């Protein structure tokens, strides 16, 4: 702020100001709420909480089964060479 | 909806309402809870005749 003498800046708004009105007030709020439906234990959803599997790995079971049996041919003898 | 319909033409319209409960996507008041079975929504429409 600069005031510059004489001219001087008036040394307030004074009496003189229009009262334009009395409305002025908030009436206050007075009130009851509700908010009280049926609540149903359930939602639908289509998943969730699963942890879904992005590759499975390989996954088998297990067979054996037989008997031992055998056709078989042999060398033949040799002559022994040393001992 | 066609600017105009000519004696003896038929127009076809067609017209699209948001009926809000919630302010937007992101605002939620005015949103309902809707989770009490027996207890209906009611939504009237009263239509051009």
């Amino acid at each position: 702020a600069l005031i510059n003498p004489q001219f001087p800046y008036a040394g307030p708004v004074p009496i003189p100001g229009p009262a334009p009105t009395e409305t002025m007030p908030l009436l206050n709020y007075r009130v009851e709420g509700r908010i009280a439906g049926i609540q149903q234990a359930r939602q639908f959803m289509p998943f969730l909480q699963g942890p879904h599997r992005a590759v499975a790995e390989q996954t088998y079971h297990a067979i054996g089964t037989g008997i031992q049996m055998g056709q078989t041919f042999n060398q033949p003898l040799i002559n022994t060479q040393e001992g | 909806a066609p600017a105009t319909i000519a004696a003896g033409a038929t127009g076809e319209l067609t017209m699209y309402y948001w009926v809000p409960l919630a302010y937007s996507e992101t605002d939620l008041t005015g949103a309902v809870l809707a989770n009490v079975p027996q207890s209906k929504q009611r939504l009237k429409l009263e239509f051009a005749n």
